[PDB]
RNA sequence: ACUGGCUGGGCUGGGCCUUUCCUUCUGGAGAACCGCAUGCCGGUGUGUCGGGGAACCAGGACUUUUACUCUGAACAAAUUAGAUCGCUUAAAGAAGGCCUAUGCUUGAAUACAUUAGCAUGGAAUAAUAGAAUAGGACG
RNA sequence: UACCUGGUUGAUUCUGCCAGUAGUCAUAUGCUUGUCUCAAAGAUUAAGCCAUGCAUGUCUAAGUAUAAGCAAUUAUACAGCGAAACUGCGAAUGGCUCAUUAAAUCAGUUAUCGUUUAUUUGAUAGUACCUUACUACAUGGAUAACCGUGGUAAUUCUAGAGCUAAUACAUGCUGAAAAUCCCGACUUCGGAAGGGAUGUAUUUAUUAGAUUAAAAACCAAUGCCCUUCGGGGCUUUCUGGUGAUUCAUAAUAACUUCUCGAAUCGCACGGCCUUGCGCCGGCGAUGGUUCAUUCAAAUUUCUGCCCUAUCAACUUUCGACGGCUGGGUAUUGGCCAGCCGUGGUGACAACGGGUAACGGAGGGUUAGGGCUCGACCCCGGAGAAGGAGCCUGAGAAACGGCUACUACA
RNA sequence: AUAAGGGAAGUCGGCAAAAUAGAUCCGUAACUUCGGGAAAAGGAUUGGCUCUAAGGGUUGGGCACGUUGCGGCGUGCGGUUAACAACCAACUUAGAACUGGUACGGACAGGGGGAAUCUGACUGUCUAAUUAAAACAUAGCAUU
């Protein structure tokens, strides 16, 4: 099958090697796996020395995390936007490491809601379409968090339009063909500039 | 070395678990805990150039800011190229013993080394390398210092 | 080679296991165990081949089935079981113990012990860090592995094991001044003190040792085997590890010869 | 068995001064020399002396670089040279020997290989660098 | 044992070759042949083709026994030997040969802070809640051997019918406290009831992993003791290792067709009291997470191989030199997939052609320097008529393992 | 105009007909007057639909004052935007996915080739109405 030695190869003067000796049971390849998203199907495959590897082919789910807080949940992933390697990976929304997706901001909503009592992208009050109010029981919970807030500080302006939007821009961290996982953090800051600036231009 | 600009690439170049854009600030002597650049220092009483402290370079090659250590045989040569890209090549000469005539015979043999963008290397100029793990099919050696021309 | 070898071919046996090279094709073979390959003593060799007990193979396996011999205290079944530098064998029915010893010839010897003291060992350490949970610990020559040790224990050291219990009684520092014994290399049996030692960067330094005799001779810091400082602790075997020349070495022979008769 | 001697011949040095002699820091350690108390008959073993500070050890800072040579470390069993033991000698072999023993004891050595690589001393012979638009050395 | 003699001419001295002479662990062949110690032998030409027989199986007091098996008759659950068969392990070790192969193999010297590792040896795991509960004094269905009935000229080919076991397969709870971070019912403004989580494996993000001279001065927040009642102070926990790492290890927020944390087996017979089939209690086989060790394996740094120029330029179609982003592999790497530069070796002999070429330790021949041989008892590499592909297994691109083609049969 | 199987066995003689044919990418011998032979010989691709990438033009760049009614100027004096912003415009080249009764220079248009001998060097010209050739002419050479 696939072979991975380099005495094929030509040496860097030039010359061409002669035969040798027949393919080795090390020096092995295997089929690349292209994952893609949709509903998860994983595959288990006996490797060397007894152990076990996962090809991934359909994921939607995996753990991403929020750089200052620390947070990180489990979410569903809209599609991939933007690969560094090559163009007809991104469209056909086939996914591997260091792929820029978009992700629903909904689990990182709720929980900035109550983790801190005050709304984040919200330019949905002119339509007042679901205002709603509970009664907060207690009175001890404001000091906490309003020390939190004017300790901490406030979200710089580029990430609360794509929380009102609801989706937001992240970078894979995980290597889906080896362990059958996407995981990732959210990107922001200037290295989120860079790529807003390639995105669209 | 002289470098325009440090992000020319289609993807973004960064040092690995290098947190950069941290909401607290705060001020740190040391290279990689507080958030600010990188860098430690080889060992073997070579001193960390200057320019590189300073420097805004990302490379995953260099023996300074980098994932590589330098171990190994420590080798010494003349260069004879240095025209291409953040890769050189070296030539050493010695001296080959025929027991038969009682006299020797001169002989040299050819070197590719990677060079950091915190030097900058012309030719006839002298280096020293050190090795490495493989970097590329015929790369195995990092240059570590270059001594003053005559 | 389409995975590891089990078979060893006699004529390449090591030299100090003292082979005939007759009587035969085949060697022992070792099995594999806590001490190295080529620097082990054989347990089925020393029986068979010192003592003189068992005249052939055929018995020899048989001998080890009645569990008489025990070596560090615990009883051991594979006929070829690697045993080396500084192991004890306890033989209680008999009432001797043997512990196997470097002779000044660079060959293991028969060297009898007293049965009170021949009750602890003491084995070179070869990394000190903590482990899982944060216990430090430490790994000496004969695959002994201790928790919880003394904090002023550093690397290259030896220490002192009860081989009953397995506590840290004494440690000897590696340091000038120290008595020690060569353990590789060709200058096998020497005892002497450490004089000194220069290091170079990079690794594989070298260290200067002197003997009784006023010799001096150098030998790595892999082969120093320390014993004590003064007065060491162990008992040594005749000679006392001093390798005189083969002047004065042909000269004693005829000496006592002709004293004796 | 064998001792002294001979300004005996050297031979290998190890200190000096000659305009030259030998870089350097910290820490450990620690004697010598003089003296003391007590022992004694002017110094010592006391030392749990102080005016001490030979030599050593463990660590920092600098030193033109090669070729060359000396001494070390590391490196295979077998083979070659080569020491010992009367398989009746020998080619071989690593055995055996000792009064009488219901026992004791030893050997199974050593040098060379020689190319490349790692340390140390020597500094002739054969190459290389340095202050001239001073861009030179020092406080 | 550092040695020579015969041959051109009418006779002489030389260059020069022809001949004689000796060794061979160097082969063939001829004549002849009594004894003693040791014993190489279808390598050379055909890595050409093979009838016949053999060369790999394995059981302990200790995995699974209802043999219509034997032997006894203390074991009414058994207890010896136990055919057969299931299950576990080995069969990748040994043995043969030298076809290909000219920086390829190999040798000496380095390395893995760039990986896998059966077995042996030594240490090592409070299931927090799930599932008030499922049973824990212990879970649930098949199958072998076997009785009996068949097919084909033919094989270590097999059908359907009826039973029953696991250390085969599949599930599943029981000996503690401290501690940690969120949410907080509660309001007095300080606080406070209560809820939940937290072994190990996998993957990602973040934090700590200190240094090696000292002296003050404020400002904001703003601790005690002493106390004169204004105040005087201020003193201060650990923190490993390498020449060198993002190292060893610890902590936080979560996740998972996802592991492990023991429903196994046998030979020896004791202690308590509330006296009930009550409780506690010693040595060994078959396992199991992580670290250490051993046998190793794969890559990897430097230098060293026969003759030939009537072989002087070679390499990048369809990777040739290097950069970047990924895929794949046990891991690094142009090993592979995309983008961007135009490189790399050579008269100091590259590239190619010959080799009646496996390499080395080494054999033959001697003043010294050398010449020649090395398939072959020791080490390393490759192959089983010629090519490729693959299962099981830690380990195979295996041929006394399988699949396909070609040539024989 | 078309024909099963054979493919020049027909005939003085492959006469007539058939076969190849555009463009892009590979590959190309003997011989030679070194210019050629060469389109040598011999191979692969070609539609529809949805995308990606490359090849351009025009206008703008700091202060410090003085006329003219926020503007054209007159000037003096610094920096080369680590090349940015807006608008305008036709085609040519390369690459990818999907799709079909495997078809796609779909009509038209459109070279058969190779190994040798005789003869004239080549381009050119003539018997209008039976012979276009080896005939004539040609540059070169030699003579009067
Ligand atoms: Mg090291
Ligand atoms: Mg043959
Ligand atoms: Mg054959
Ligand atoms: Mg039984
Ligand atoms: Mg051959
Ligand atoms: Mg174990
Ligand atoms: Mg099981
Ligand atoms: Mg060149
Ligand atoms: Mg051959
Ligand atoms: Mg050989
Ligand atoms: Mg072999
Ligand atoms: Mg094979
Ligand atoms: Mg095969
Ligand atoms: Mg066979
Ligand atoms: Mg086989
Ligand atoms: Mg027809
Ligand atoms: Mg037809
Ligand atoms: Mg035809
Ligand atoms: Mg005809
Ligand atoms: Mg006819
Ligand atoms: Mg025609
Ligand atoms: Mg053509
Ligand atoms: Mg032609
Ligand atoms: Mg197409
Ligand atoms: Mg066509
Ligand atoms: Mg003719
Ligand atoms: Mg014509
Ligand atoms: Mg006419
Ligand atoms: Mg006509």
């Amino acid at each position: 099958g696939i072979s991975r030695d380099s005495r094929h190869k030509r040496s860097h003067t030039g010359a061409k090697r002669a035969f040798y000796r027949k393919k080795r049971a090390f020096e092995l390849g295997r089929q690349p796996a292209n994952t893609r998203i949709g509903p998860k199907r994983i595959h288990i495959v006996r490797t060397r020395g007894g152990n076990h590897k996962y090809r991934a082919l359909r994921l939607d789910s995996g753990n991403f995390a929020w750089g200052s807080e620390g947070c990180t949940r489990k979410t569903r992933i809209i599609g991939v936007v933007y690969h560094p390697s090559n163009n007809e990976l991104v469209r056909t929304n086939t996914l591997t490491k260091s792929a820029v997706v978009q992700i629903d901001a909904a689990p990182f909503r709720q929980w900035y809601e109550a983790h801190y009592g005050q709304p984040l992208g919200r330019r949905r009050q002119q339509k007042q379409g679901q205002v709603v109010e509970e009664v907060k029981k207690s009175k001890s919970v404001e000091k906490k968090q309003a020390a939190r807030f004017a300790a901490h500080g406030k979200v710089d302006p580029a990430l609360e339009k794509q929380f009102e939007a609801g989706r937001l821009y992240a970078i894979i961290s995980s290597r889906p063909g080896q362990s059958g996982r996407a995981d990732g953090y959210i990107l922001e800051g200037e290295e989120l500039a860079f790529y807003q600036r390639k995105l669209h231009k | 070395a002289t470098e325009l600009t440090v992000q020319s690439e289609r993807a973004f170049l960064k040092q690995p678990h290098i947190f950069l854009n941290s909401k607290v600030k705060v001020k740190s002597t040391r290279p990689g805990k507080g958030g600010r650049r990188w860098y430690k220092d080889v060992g073997l009483g070579f001193k960390t150039p200057k320019t590189a402290i300073e420097g805004h370079y990302i490379d995953k090659k260099c023996p300074f800011t980098g994932m590589v250590s330098i171990r190994g045989r420590i080798l010494t040569g003349r260069v004879v190229s240095t025209k291409m890209h953040r890769t050189i090549i070296i030539r050493r000469e010695y001296l080959h013993y025929i027991p038969k005539y009682n006299r020797y015979e001169k002989r040299h043999k050819n070197l590719a080394a990677h060079v950091s963008p915190a030097f900058r290397v012309e030719e006839g100029d002298m280096v020293v390398v050190g090795q490495c793990r493989p970097l590329s099919k015929t790369v195995r050696f990092n240059v570590l210092r270059v001594l003053p021309r005559t | 080679a389409r995975g590891p070898k089990k078979h060893q071919k006699r004529l390449s046996a090591p030299s100090h296991w003292l082979l005939d090279k007759l009587s035969g094709a085949y060697a022992p073979r070792p099995s594999t165990g806590p001490h190295k390959l080529r620097d082990c003593m054989p347990l089925i060799v020393f029986v068979r081949n010192r003592l003189k007990y068992a005249l052939n193979y055929r018995e020899t396996k048989a001998i080890m089935m009645q569990r008489l011999v025990k070596v560090d205290g615990k009883v051991r079944t594979d006929i070829t079981y690697p045993a080396g530098f500084m192991d004890v064998i306890t033989i209680e029915k008999t009432g001797e113990n043997f512990r196997l010893i470097y002779d000044t010839k660079g060959r293991f010897t028969v060297h009898r012990i007293t049965d009170e003291e021949a009750k602890y060992k003491l084995g070179k350490v070869k990394r000190v860090q903590l482990g899982r949970g944060g216990v430090p610990f430490l790994v000496t020559h004969d695959a002994r592995t201790i928790r919880y040790p003394d904090p002023l224990i550093k690397v290259n050291d030896t220490v002192k094991i009860d081989l009953e219990t397995g506590k840290i009684t004494d440690f000897i520092k590696f340091d000038t001044g120290a008595l020690a014994m060569i353990t590789g290399g060709r200058n096998m049996g020497r005892v002497g003190v450490i004089t000194h030692r220069e290091r170079h960067d990079g690794g594989f330094g070298i260290v200067h040792l002197k003997d009784a005799l006023d010799n001096t001779f150098a030998t790595r810091e892999s082969n120093v085997f320390v014993i004590g400082s003064e007065k060491p602790w162990i008992s040594l075997p005749k000679g006392k590890g001093v390798k005189l020349t083969i002047a004065e070495e042909r000269d004693q022979r005829r000496a006592r010869a002709l004293a004796a008769a």
